[PDB]
């Protein structure tokens, strides 16, 4: 199953593709 | 001057005419007649100067064309009119009209070639110029 | 009005055309304000990285 | 699945046709801000340029010769089944594809294997 | 001042013209040079106003082509009747008017195409059948006494012999005595002689055969005696008159008791009943007869209220002048110059009430039924309102394009100061910016209602939908006119009627499904011709989609009208014209400014509002009016028959237009896709004709809209590379091809669209009712 | 999915072709002796039915046409095919005839008949002269006289 | 080129490019650029028949 | 504003200048012609690119081209 640890983990990694993302958003503009 | 007889309607001024820019058309009558309001309606010219504040700059000259076509009133002057209170005489420009040739003016727009001798958009590619310089 | 910033032709319209073609014209890079060609395929090639991080995610 | 191979088939076409029309987008768009005559002089692609009419008119042909006699032929089918003669349909046999089939070893009566199978 | 005045042969009868199509206007006098020349000469040539300047010239025109159209009608009239004496079975139809389906169109055997000749037509004198009429003429003939098919011939000879009279009469007041200007605007004398001698004389010589032919063969119908015994000169007779009508035809005499005022007399053959007769489900004759007497007399009063050479009667334009008031300035003045001198102004007048006065007709016919068993034929019934829907919804629309066209050719400002006309165009955004606004309310809601319903019912909330299951929204004003209605024969404010229509008798009933035989009208065949019509929550709901219909309709059209000649967008549009594509991509784009595109674009809006009133006649009747009884149980069986909703699931009985046209699913599933089993099941019998025409008019539709999306500019880039191909051929015409103009190109599409939808409703409407 | 080795057969093997001839010859017979006239009688279903048994039928029973160019079924679209192009190629040519003899576009809006009837017959064996002005090039306006757009 | 003669367009953005006018008035001045009046037997797409074109842009058929 | 540009085919007929219902056009003098004018476009920031002119322009392709640019309140013709 996908315990709540890993929903957990999960977030922490799509964060850190979001300030990637927030990176790469403002380098463009 | 003063002001046609009307009675006013809700085809005419809007804010704009108070905050950006306003036009003021004038022109003498001989006889007092009724002519047909651009901003919809009837209105009657006085016996004398008329002054009348329009929207636009296209409604003064249409105004103006049926003062030509129908009452065969020629020295129609229109004017912009800024909300500090500035009026800059628009039309005409030169007292002479614009359809007549007049020594004294400037060829505005003139490209010294036929259209088709317009260079091709690839030649100005990554710039402001536009192929009708 | 300074939206949109690649389009001081768009920048300056007072209507609600402003922001519609802001919108339109946005991906087409080529027709923006000051664009050479070189800064066009830089912006390209890291936009397309943007792309494929969408279809990752 | 039947459901997920109606679903996947009809995704990946209609992808396919926004696919082919942004293609022929962009090589419009090619011609109009790109395109230049001169470093493509006499070339294969100044020539569709300039055979453009017959290009334009024969596809204009086939299109109203495919669509008039399509279009006539369901609606001589309609007609036929509205006034209960359905066996005078004109009904055309697919021979030409059932000919591709029997290459590839599909065995159908009446059309031959033309190298062997 | 009336006088005549006439110009002798002002028009030589030649047919040089014949050979220059084109002649009457100055650009189409030039002669074709481009196919644009084609359609040009088409578009403009009834536009007598562009023909010439001449307004007496154009008057000679209309009133000429007047009776030209006048003997088109009689050609149609008599056409009918030569098919009905000829072509039909109406010798077999009158023996059995409830057993036999009217026939009148017979169809030759080429193709397989007389499987369109079908059985229940087939009977005797007309032995191969035919196609199925909703026409309702048989009813319409049997009622005012047509008994054989003989007297449809002699009748189909007389409409020639009026035709040929008319035709006559136009190249007479043409080519021969062409009245002079002065004498089109006696308006007054036009009014004396339209409302005395035209309708007063016309309901009184009505009258006249109605009490010696319709009565009497009525009576003898009645009486048993077969329609081919039926003498029609019975009504002639003073003796055999006797026998029908005792009191009015009576030893106390006819012509007697007239002139001694003794018209107590007359009430054996003129009464006040009211209702409709048990028995055909039709209203009664004496009642018919007493109505034309009545109308007739008041026409004729009406006749003389104007002023024409005696001295006495009103001067209208006096009158106008004097019905002014502060609020409206100078009223009604100038008004008189504008009616009396713009054939647009009349045009656009007389088309609004023509338009209104059809749907008045299809809302009165359904409901006050007057021919005998019509009531019954259902097909009849939904093709006599849907047709007059659409005839009259065409003639609303346009009033409001001759309304257009008035204020781009014929508005002055020198007749219109600050009288009625002046002060609306001078708070024109004042009505649009209003009617912008109810449209917007009207539109969230009713059709929001709707969407809501959708919603709820599809998330499984049936009690959160609005309903008579659910959320009530009951039409309590309708509900109240009913109450008085239904009150009101016997009662104080009428007490000798006797009855009215039976629609109103909803009391008494809080829903369709719980209805009784006692309360409806069910004739010998067990079927019901009208019954009390109950509206509840989705009546509600769809006379506001109604109302927001209508009122889109009005704002496009009136918005054509008060900025024909100038908005803040074009301040000299007038100058442009009535009719003109646009004035370019400027000022952000300008395309169908035009006063005749908000014809155009009102157009799609009548059609849509007509739509829905069809759709919801058809579905309403059919669910809580139309259907069988049974002798047993004295049960009504309508003709869908009583949803169950589920709610709790306690079931809950309704009709089944109550219980599912309250939202889009519904109408969608219930209406639409389960009524057209019909149409789409129609090959391989005889209402396969409406299967094709189904089929067909859906492609119509869709081929118009190749000409509504697209722009000319393409198809002109397009017919280039093809005329390429003929030039390269020495196939290239002369006649230069060119694509449709703008203002065509939309025309074709409104057209074509129009075309397909209403035929595709028509053709689902008549396979549904003529297989059930 | 079921393969169909035997698309294709005479019609009269097939029984779903036997069961519509006899409904057919029946409904036929039905309005004959009391009965409607219609567009087949009993002698026209006959004869419609002896043209259809040599035809091939799908499993349906209804005639299928071969339009691959064999000639046992040239009747189907072979045949048809010459009488087509003879027919519309008549009437190609005579308008191209009338084109060429027009006095202006007048003649094109008003139709000059003993003009028309004369191309309409002289359309009518266009071969005879349309393939000796199709191999000298003068079916065809040569490239710099006809008009063309910008590239 | 004269008047009377039929002359053949070589300007490319004309409607009548590539067919065959006839030569209506020559300005015998200097100055004018286009000083050759073509008349044409097609109307464009203004229902126009006429233009002016320079020497430089006809061919001389006759 | 538009651009409103006349190129040398223009043949001084003057027709551009009345059909202009904003008063962009003006005629001055000019040799290229026999007329001894030519169209000028001196007020193009009222231009509302309504195309009358191109409409009027009688030269085959025309000597007078609008060319639709960036829009003000007056190129939109705004009342308001
Ligand atoms: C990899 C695929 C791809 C890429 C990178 C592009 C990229 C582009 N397209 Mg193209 N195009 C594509 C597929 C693609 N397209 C497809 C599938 C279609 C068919 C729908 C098109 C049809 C098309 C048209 C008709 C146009 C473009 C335009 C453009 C440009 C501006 C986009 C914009 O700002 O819209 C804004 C986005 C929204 C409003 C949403 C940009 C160069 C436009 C352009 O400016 O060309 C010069 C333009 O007019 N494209
Ligand atoms: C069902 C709707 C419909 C139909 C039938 C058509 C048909 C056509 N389109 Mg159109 N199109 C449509 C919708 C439709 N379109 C829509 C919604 C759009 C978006 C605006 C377009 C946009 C479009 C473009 C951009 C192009 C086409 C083209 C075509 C032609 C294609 C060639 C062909 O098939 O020839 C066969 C012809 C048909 C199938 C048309 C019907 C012919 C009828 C059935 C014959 C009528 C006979 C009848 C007896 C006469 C009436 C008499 C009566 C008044 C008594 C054909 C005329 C192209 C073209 O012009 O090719 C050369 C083209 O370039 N269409
Ligand atoms: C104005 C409306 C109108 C319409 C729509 C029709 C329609 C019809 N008529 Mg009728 N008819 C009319 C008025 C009309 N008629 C009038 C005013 C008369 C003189 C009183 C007739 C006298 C008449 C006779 C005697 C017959 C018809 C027949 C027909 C049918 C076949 C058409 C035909 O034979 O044309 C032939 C084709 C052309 C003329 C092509 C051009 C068709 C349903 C025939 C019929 O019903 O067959 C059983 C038939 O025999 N009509
Ligand atoms: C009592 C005498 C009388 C009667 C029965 C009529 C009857 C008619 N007139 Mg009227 N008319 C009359 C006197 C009369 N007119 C007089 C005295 C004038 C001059 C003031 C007119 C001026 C007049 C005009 C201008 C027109 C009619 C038209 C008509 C027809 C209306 C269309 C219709 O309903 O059918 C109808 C036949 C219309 C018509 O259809 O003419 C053919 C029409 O355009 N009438
Ligand atoms: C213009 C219409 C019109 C015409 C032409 C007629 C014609 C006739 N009426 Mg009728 N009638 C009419 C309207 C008309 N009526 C109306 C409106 C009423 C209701 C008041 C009547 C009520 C009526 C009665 C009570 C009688 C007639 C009678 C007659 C006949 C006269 C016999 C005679 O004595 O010589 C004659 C056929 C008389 C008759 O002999 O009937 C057979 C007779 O007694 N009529
Ligand atoms: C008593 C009724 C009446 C009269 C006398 C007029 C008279 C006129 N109208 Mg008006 N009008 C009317 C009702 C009337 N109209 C109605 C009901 C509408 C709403 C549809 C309009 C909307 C309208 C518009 C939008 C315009 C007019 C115009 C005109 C003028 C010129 C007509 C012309 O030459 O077109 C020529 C007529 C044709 C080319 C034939 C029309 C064919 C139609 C469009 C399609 C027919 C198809 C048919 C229904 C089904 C056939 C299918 C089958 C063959 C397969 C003329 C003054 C025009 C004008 O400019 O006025 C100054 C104009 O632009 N009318
Ligand atoms: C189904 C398609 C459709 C829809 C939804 C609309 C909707 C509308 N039309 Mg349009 N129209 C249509 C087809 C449609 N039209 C077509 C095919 C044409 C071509 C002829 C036109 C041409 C046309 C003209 C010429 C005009 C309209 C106008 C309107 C508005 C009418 C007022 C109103 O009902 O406000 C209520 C709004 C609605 C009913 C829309 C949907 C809202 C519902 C209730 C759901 C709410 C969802 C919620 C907000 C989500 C959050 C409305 C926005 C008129 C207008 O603008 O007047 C104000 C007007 O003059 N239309
Ligand atoms: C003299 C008659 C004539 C001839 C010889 C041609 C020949 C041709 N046409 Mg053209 N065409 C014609 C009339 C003619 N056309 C007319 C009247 C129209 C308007 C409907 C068109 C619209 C048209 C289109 C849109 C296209 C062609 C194309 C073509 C070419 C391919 C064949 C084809 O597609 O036909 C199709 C024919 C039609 C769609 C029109 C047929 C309508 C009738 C039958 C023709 C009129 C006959 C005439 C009245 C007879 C008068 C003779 C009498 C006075 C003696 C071929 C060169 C195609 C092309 O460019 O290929 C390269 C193409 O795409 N044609
Ligand atoms: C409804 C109101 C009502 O019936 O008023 C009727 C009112 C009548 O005013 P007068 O007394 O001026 O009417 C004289 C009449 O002969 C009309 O000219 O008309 C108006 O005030 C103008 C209409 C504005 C109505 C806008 C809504
Ligand atoms: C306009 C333009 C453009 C576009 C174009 C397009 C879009 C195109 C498309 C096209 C296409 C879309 C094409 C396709 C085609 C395909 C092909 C060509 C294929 C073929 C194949 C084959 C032939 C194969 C064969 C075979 C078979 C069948 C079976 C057996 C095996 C084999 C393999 C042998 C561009 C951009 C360039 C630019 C310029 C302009
Ligand atoms: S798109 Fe058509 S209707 Fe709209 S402005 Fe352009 S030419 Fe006029
Ligand atoms: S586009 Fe319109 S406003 Fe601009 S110059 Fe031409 S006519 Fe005048
Ligand atoms: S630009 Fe065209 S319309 Fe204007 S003066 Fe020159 S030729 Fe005449």
């Amino acid at each position: 199953v996908v315990s709540g640890a890993q929903v957990a983990i999960a977030f922490v990694v799509a964060l850190i593709a979001g300030i990637a993302a927030l990176l790469l958003s403002t380098a463009l503009g | 001057g003063s002001t046609p007889l009307f009675g006013g309607s809700t085809g005419g001024l809007l804010r704009k005419a108070q905050i950006e820019e306003k036009y003021l058309i004038v022109w003498n009558s001989k006889e007092e007649q009724v002519f047909e309001m651009p901003t919809g309606g009837a209105a009657t010219m006085v016996a004398g100067t008329n002054v009348l504040y329009l929207a636009r700059k296209e409604q003064c000259h249409a105004l103006h064309r049926q003062l030509v076509s129908t009452f065969k009133i020629r020295d129609s002057k229109i004017y912009r009119v800024y909300p500090n209170g500035e009026q800059v005489l628009i039309f005409p420009m030169d007292g002479v009209p614009s359809e007549k040739s007049n020594p004294g003016r400037e060829v505005v727009g003139y490209v010294p070639r036929k259209i088709g001798d317009n260079p091709n958009p690839v030649d100005v590619k990554f710039t402001g110029k536009e192929t009708f310089d | 009005t300074r939206f949109p910033k690649f389009s001081q032709d768009l920048a300056q319209d007072p209507t609600t055309r402003r922001i519609w073609y802001g919108i339109a014209t946005a991906h087409d890079f080529e027709s923006h304000d000051g664009m050479t060609e070189e800064s066009l395929y830089q912006k390209l090639f890291a936009t397309h990285f943007g792309h494929l991080a969408i279809i990752f995610l | 699945d039947h459901t997920t191979m109606a679903a996947l088939y009809t995704h990946h076409q209609y992808i396919a046709g926004f696919l082919m029309v942004g293609a022929f987008a962009h090589g419009a768009i090619f011609f109009v801000r790109d395109y230049d005559p001169k470093a493509n002089e006499n070339n294969v692609l100044a020539r569709m340029l300039e055979h453009k009419e017959a290009l334009i008119s024969h596809l204009s042909w086939v299109s109203l010769f495919l669509g008039f006699h399509t279009l006539g032929l369901y609606v001589h089918n309609d007609v036929m089944l509205a006034f209960g003669r359905p066996e005078d349909q004109l009904l055309i046999e697919p021979v030409f594809a059932q000919f591709v089939q029997v290459q590839s070893g599909k065995i159908i009566e009446g059309i031959p294997a033309l190298f062997g199978g | 001042p009336v006088r005549v005045l006439v110009d002798n042969d002002p028009v030589p009868t030649s047919t040089e013209k014949w050979g220059k199509p084109g002649w009457f206007e100055r650009n189409l006098a030039r002669g074709p040079k481009t196919t644009t020349w084609i359609w040009d000469l088409h578009a403009l040539a009834h536009d007598f106003e562009t023909h010439t300047s001449d307004k007496e010239e154009i008057s000679r025109k209309i009133f000429s082509a007047h009776f030209g159209h006048l003997a088109v009608v009689c050609v149609w009239l008599s056409g009918m009747f030569w098919h009905g004496a000829y072509f039909s079975n109406f010798t077999a139809w009158m023996e059995n008017p409830l057993g036999l389906k009217p026939s009148a169109q017979t169809v030759w055997p080429v193709f397989g195409q007389e499987i369109l000749n079908d059985p229940s037509t087939v009977a005797k004198g007309f032995e191969q059948g035919g196609i199925v009429i909703t026409s309702g003429l048989f009813h319409l003939w049997r009622a005012v006494g047509f008994t054989t098919t003989g007297q449809l011939a002699a009748m189909s000879i007389a409409m020639l012999i009026i035709a040929a009279l008319f035709l006559f009469a136009g190249w007479f007041h043409y080519h021969k005595r062409a009245p002079k200007l002065e004498w089109f605007q006696n308006v007054e004398s036009m009014l004396n002689h339209h409302l005395a001698g035209l309708f007063g004389l016309g309901s009184l010589f009505w009258t006249g055969h109605l009490i010696h032919v319709a009565l009497p063969v009525k009576a003898q119908l009645d009486a048993g005696i077969a329609p081919a015994q039926v003498n029609p000169f019975a009504g002639l007779d003073y003796g055999l008159m006797g026998q029908y009508f005792p009191k009015g035809f009576g030893p106390n005499g006819g012509l007697g008791a007239f002139f001694t005022l003794n018209w107590g007399q007359f009430t054996d053959f003129l009464t006040f009943k009211g209702g409709l007769e048990p028995a055909t489900g039709a209203l009664y004759l004496t009642d018919i007869a007493h109505h034309h007497l009545a109308i007739a007399t008041l026409f004729i009063i009406a006749g003389h209220m104007y002023r024409t050479n005696w001295g006495i009667g009103h001067s209208i334009k006096e009158m106008l002048e004097a019905h002014k008031g502060p609020l409206t300035g100078e009223g009604h003045r100038g008004l008189y110059e504008v009616l009396t001198t713009s054939w647009h102004a009349q045009l656009a007048i007389n088309l609004a009430m023509a338009g209104s006065i059809t749907i008045i007709v299809a809302h009165h016919m359904y409901a006050m039924n007057p021919y005998p068993y019509m009531g019954t034929d259902y097909a009849t019934q939904i093709s006599l309102f849907t047709h007059h829907m659409w005839i009259g919804g065409f003639l609303i629309v346009g009033a409001g394009a001759h309304a257009a066209i008035f204020m781009v050719r014929d508005y002055d400002p020198v007749t219109n100061q600050n009288n009625l006309l002046d002060r609306v165009l001078r708070h024109r955004d004042a009505i649009i910016s209003h009617l912008n606004w109810v449209t917007l309310f009207l539109g969230f809601h009713s059709f929001g209602l709707y969407v809501h319903n959708d919603t709820m019912q599809a998330l499984g909330r049936p009690r959160d939908m609005f309903a008579d299951f659910a959320i009530p929204l009951q039409p309590v004003f309708a509900q109240w006119i009913q109450n008085i209605h239904a009150a009101a024969p016997g009662g104080a404010t009428a007490p000798w009627v006797g009855g009215t229509s039976p629609t109103w008798y909803t009391g008494a009933l809080s829903s369709a499904a719980t209805l009784q035989a006692n309360q409806v009208l069910a004739l010998a065949n067990d079927k019901i011709s009208i019954s009390p019509i109950h509206l509840g929550t989705a009546d509600f709901m769809v006379h506001h989609i109604f109302a927001l219909c209508i009122h889109v309709t009005v704002l496009i059209l009136l918005k054509g009208v008060l900025f024909a000649r100038s908005s803040r967008l074009i301040p000299d549009k007038a100058n442009l014209g009535f009719r003109f594509p646009c004035d370019g991509p400027g000022r952000g784009g300008t395309c169908q400014s035009s006063a005749w595109d908000h014809v155009f674009l009102g157009l799609f809006w009548m059609y849509n509002t007509i739509s829905v009133v069809i759709f919801h006649f058809s579905w309403k009747m059919q669910s809580d009016v139309w259907g069988t009884v049974d002798r047993s149980t004295g049960a009504v069986n309508h003709i869908i028959g009583n949803t169950d909703v589920l709610l709790g699931g306690q079931t809950v009985a309704l009709s089944q237009y109550a219980a599912s046209s309250i939202n889009i699913n519904g109408w969608l599933r219930d209406f639409l896709w389960a009524q057209s089993s019909a149409v789409i099941n129609s090959y391989g019998g005889p209402l396969s004709a409406y299967g094709l025409m189904f089929l067909g008019a859906h492609f119509i539709w869709a081929f118009s809209l190749m000409f509504l999306f697209s722009g000319r500019g393409y198809w002109q880039e397009l017919i280039e590379s093809i005329v390429w191909a003929h030039n390269k051929l020495k196939v290239a015409p002369a006649i230069q091809p060119r694509a449709l103009s703008i203002t065509q190109g939309r025309a074709v599409g409104v057209a074509h669209y129009l075309l397909g939808g209403i035929a595709t409703t028509w053709a689902f409407f008549l396979a549904r009712f003529l297989a059930l | 999915q079921t393969q169909v080795k035997d698309p294709l057969k005479l019609c009269k093997d097939v029984p779903a072709y036997q069961e519509l001839k006899t409904q057919r010859l029946e409904a036929a017979q039905k309005a004959q002796a009391d009965g409607k006239p219609v567009t087949f009688n009993e002698a026209g279903t006959k004869q419609k039915f002896e043209r259809y048994d040599t035809a091939y039928c799908g499993q349906d029973g209804y005639p299928h046409l071969i339009t691959s160019g064999q000639l046992d079924r040239a009747g189907d679209f072979l045949i048809p095919s010459v009488l087509f192009l003879w027919i519309a190629g008549a009437l190609g040519w005579a308008g191209r005839l009338y084109l060429a003899e027009s006095k202006g576009p007048e003649d094109e809006i008003i139709i000059d008949l003993p003009k028309a009837i004369k191309c309409l017959l002289l359309g009518l064996i266009w071969p005879v002269q349309a393939i000796p002005e199709l191999i000298s090039g003068k079916i065809r306006v040569p490239e710099d006289r006809v008009t063309i757009s910008p590239r | 080129i004269e008047r009377g003669a039929k002359v053949r367009i070589l300007r490319k953005e004309s409607y009548w490019y590539r067919e065959v006018g006839t030569v209506a008035s020559v300005d015998k001045s200097e100055k004018t650029i286009y000083p050759v009046t073509v008349r044409f037997e097609k109307v464009n797409y203004s229902g126009i028949n006429t233009n002016n074109f320079g020497v430089s842009e006809l061919e001389e058929v006759e | 504003s538009h651009s409103v540009k006349i190129y040398d085919t223009c043949i001084g007929c003057t027709q551009c200048v009345r059909a202009c219902p904003l008063d962009v056009l003006e005629m001055v003098p000019w040799d290229g012609n026999k007329a001894g004018t030519i169209a000028s476009s001196p007020r193009t920031e009222d231009c509302v690119g309504c195309k009358r002119c191109e409409t009027a322009c009688p030269t085959d392709f025309l000597s007078i081209r609008v060319y639709l640019g960036a829009e003000t309140t007056r190129s939109m013709g705004l009342a308001y």
